[PDB]
RNA sequence: CCGACUUACCAACCCGAUGCAAACUGCGAAUACCGGAGAAUGUUAUCACGGGAGACACACGGCGGGUGCUAACGUCCGUC
RNA sequence: CCUCCUAAAGAGUAACGGAGGAGCACGAAGGUUGGCUAAUCCUGGUCGGACAUCAGGAGGUUAGUGCAAUGGCAUAAGCCA
RNA sequence: UGCCUGGCGGCCGUAGCGCGGUGGUCCCACCUGACCCCAUGCCGAACUCAGAAGUGAAACGCCGUAGCGCCGAUGGUAGUGUGGGGUCUCCCCAUGCGAGAGUAGGGAACUGCCAGGCA
């Protein structure tokens, strides 16, 4: 007859937005993502919605780091 | 006949039932029977096959069931139309792949096991074949 | 147990394939401190012996290149229903 | 829901006020807080007023 | 002040013979004495302690002060002292209860300490 | 656990300063001994440094691990900084309470003319 | 007040073996996608702005799937 | 409106597909400084039991997160002032 | 220049555990006391201060040792882009890419700056 399922939610497109060694100018957002899946390395900020943005003109670094292998964004500047 | 105690969900979507099987080994008895086929077991299949060999031994030797029922099939009931929502669970079945060992035993002669196997074999869907323990 | 060997010219899955579809499979050698030997078998000459138990337990000779080498039966990858052999890894006693 | 909205007055007489909501059951004393004023251009104590 | 003075005079000095350490800090030192349920026994002021989780059963609920202790320590330790769980430490029941913590690492070790200074057993 | 527990209590400013990019003034106390290290934003270079383990340092004073000895490395090490002309520096307390010799030695870091 | 033998026995944890998962992952491709560089080739194939639209019932086939009975010349997506 | 899956390892992606949530709460449950570290079990211990609180050990986040799910979280985003 | 110790990094398990040693001159640790500075929702346990008689017991560092964790080929297998084929619910062929698991084996980290002890 009827289902008691029929929802969801809008897709936030979350996800990588410059990929590595992209160009990015300041304030450009490199990833939206829930939580830290990738933390801030040198000149990139961590957003309150855990977005990540370059507080420095240069080329996107991702990079493995640290005692638990994180990954971080950094912007080579 | 087979069937999880519980699940995480009742539905699970078909999928599909590609590549050759995990557990192609007699790992636990001396014989076993092996799927040549792909398809699909059900419970009931499973348990007429295993009262098939288990009434041949006449409860002698060891038996063991290698495969277990854990996907739930749906069906519409009849006379309802398309949509309205996934069918209600009728029963389950184990997805079976080529090398699939099915059922071990153990504790008969080999003689007796192949006619078990054979008696057995005659209540599943699949092409299956006589297999023995290898050293490796 | 002696088998005969030669030394595998192609691999990979398309090579590996052409030699099953060949009535041979392929093995490899290694273990000591010398490079892998990706060699190739005749399949009823060795499905044939190893057949015994002995085969697995006693250690062999692959006369590979008219060479004698000294090996155990360490791994065997069977067909998945077929009673037939796809590899074998033998290692240098 | 439960909780009502209210204005904190500034205390400088400018007219200015901030918006918030308040639980008003479970927290009865009037919301006082130093907020800027930006007529004034300072912080000074803001009151609970009636939105 | 009475039993940390003859701590080391004599108990010290007997169970150097009895375990043959080879130093004084391998000793049992008695580190700790705690007074579960209190400030007229102890001299210190409890310390109520509160409820780890709720417990159907107890009609009890998180954060529900539900107990009360005292840490007696050092010198102040020693002065109630006068007045095994399997690694040095003792507790004694009360008809409250008592804890003795130790630095022993054995069972024979803390029996040692407490009836050296002639606890009762 | 003490050296672990203050590891943990030392890294949130550290990892900080390490964002930052700044010049840290790194003490480190035990009960004994009083040690300051200038380091590099790099982590990896001690540019200066003064302790009470210093012979120089330490044959002036009546004992090394007290507020008296952690002044007087907190002048030592500010008066080596500044002939380098390392006069930007951020206090790394390293875990210890800016209290005490820590605070003593940073005092008269401060006092000698390190700009933290 | 206790205890002690005792089971057609039913048995958690842990240990060793065996499988299974769209809503499992201590692993992890091919492809695809984003960016950079370099040739050749391509009627600028690109982007922007402006004039004029039409169209917003799709169909089958291949591949990946949901649904249905891995029923439908069925149904609903993705992609060619 | 939110979360997961379907969704084919960028984004997006349908069905009267499969599962759950929201229509708030909070002047602290916000800011900052300083500090702290979980579940669970074993051994011992007044009442006290399977489970209260105490002590030690094992364990190592299997806890926690104002409320779903997912992704996070020890430098904690968890806990206290 | 070697050996030891401390601090701060690189690195993030070939680097971690366990288990057997082993070190106190120096350093480190425990330690010794607390009217003090400061501290305990009780407690100098911790934090903090004033110290240096004692011990390396614990911890810590170092060394040894595969019982683990960890790393890990080669070959084969699985999958798969493109083209083609079949008996087309699934496969196969040509070509390109090629795991995961497991196997042999590796494996008791290595390294920069500064300071101090000793030789
Ligand atoms: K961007
Ligand atoms: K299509
Ligand atoms: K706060
Ligand atoms: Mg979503
Ligand atoms: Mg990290
Ligand atoms: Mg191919
Ligand atoms: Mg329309
Ligand atoms: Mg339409
Ligand atoms: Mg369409
Ligand atoms: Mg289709
Ligand atoms: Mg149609
Ligand atoms: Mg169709
Ligand atoms: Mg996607
Ligand atoms: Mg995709
Ligand atoms: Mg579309
Ligand atoms: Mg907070
Ligand atoms: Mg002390
Ligand atoms: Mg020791
Ligand atoms: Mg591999
Ligand atoms: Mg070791």
């Amino acid at each position: 007859g009827s289902t008691r399922n029929g929802r969801d939610s809008e897709a936030k497109r979350l996800g990588v937005k410059r990929f590595g060694g992209e160009s990015v100018l300041a304030g450009s957002i490199i990833v939206r993502q829930r939580g830290t899946k990738f933390h801030a390395g040198a000149n990139v900020g961590c957003g309150r919605d855990h977005t990540l943005f370059a507080k420095a003109d240069g080329k996107v670094k991702f990079e493995v780091k640290g005692p638990k292998n994180r990954k971080f964004i950094s912007i080579e500047a | 006949m087979l069937q999880p105690k519980r699940t995480k969900f009742r539905k699970m979507h078909k999928g599909r039932n590609r590549g050759l099987a995990q557990g192609t080994d007699v790992s636990f008895g001396s014989f076993g029977l092996k799927a040549v086929g792909r398809g699909r077991l059900t419970a009931r299949q499973i348990e007429a096959a295993r009262r098939a060999m288990t009434r041949a031994v006449k409860r002698q030797g060891k038996i063991w069931i290698r495969v277990f029922p854990d996907k739930p099939i749906t069906e519409k009931p009849l006379a309802v139309r398309m949509g309205k929502g996934k069918g209600n669970v009728e029963y389950w079945v184990a997805l079976i792949q080529p090398g699939k060992v099915l059922y071990e035993m153990d504790g008969v002669p080999e003689e007796l096991a192949r006619e078990a196997f054979k008696l057995a074999a005659a209540k599943l869907p699949i092409k299956t074949t006589f297999v023995t323990k290898t050293v490796m | 147990f002696t088998i005969n060997a030669e030394v595998r010219k192609e691999q990979g899955k398309g090579a590996s394939r052409r030699l099953r579809a060949a009535n041979k499979f392929p093995a490899i050698i290694y273990g000591g401190k010398e490079a892998p030997l990706a060699i190739e078998l005749d399949h009823d000459k060795v499905m044939n012996m190893q057949a015994k138990a002995e085969f697995y337990s006693e250690v062999l000779t692959i006369v590979v290149d008219g060479k004698e080498i000294k090996v155990k039966a360490q791994d065997v990858q069977r067909h998945p229903y077929k009673p037939k052999l796809q590899h074998i890894d033998f290692v240098r006693a | 829901g439960i909780r009502e909205k209210i204005k904190l007055v500034s205390s400088a007489g400018t007219g200015h006020f901030y918006t918030t909501t308040k639980n008003k059951r479970t927290k009865p004393e009037k919301l006082e807080l130093k907020k800027f004023d930006p007529v004034v251009r300072q912080h000074v104590i803001y009151k609970e007023a009636k939105i | 002040a009475k039993l940390h003075d003859y701590y080391k005079d004599e108990v010290v000095k007997k169970l150097m013979t009895e375990f043959n350490y080879n130093s004084v800090m391998q000793v049992p030192r008695v580190e700790k004495i705690t007074l579960n349920m209190l400030a007229a026994i102890s001299g210190q002021k409890p310390l109520i302690t509160k409820a780890r989780k709720s417990v159907a059963g107890f009609k009890i609920r998180q954060g529900y002060p539900i107990g009360c202790k005292v840490t007696l320590r050092g010198e102040r330790m020693w002065e109630f002292f006068e007045r095994f769980d399997g690694r040095g430490n003792y507790s004694m029941g009360v008809r409250l209860d008592i804890t003795i913590t130790t630095t022993a690492k054995s069972d024979e070790e803390g029996r040692a300490l407490l009836a050296a200074f002639d606890f009762p057993f | 656990d003490k050296k672990s527990a203050r590891i943990r209590r030392a890294t949130r400013a550290r990892r900080k300063l390490q964002e930052l990019g700044a010049t840290r003034l790194v003490v480190h106390r035990t009960p004994r001994h009083i040690y300051a290290q200038v380091i590099a934003p790099n982590g990896s270079e001690v540019l200066v440094a003064a302790s009470t383990v210093e012979k120089a340092i330490a044959e002036q004073l009546k004992y090394t691990g007290n507020k008296d000895a952690a002044a007087a490395v907190g002048k030592a090490v500010a008066e080596r900084a500044l002939e380098k002309g390392i006069k930007d520096v951020s206090f790394d307390r390293s875990g210890f309470q800016y209290h005490g010799r820590v605070q003593a030695l940073a005092d008269a870091a401060r006092e000698a003319g390190l700009q933290f």
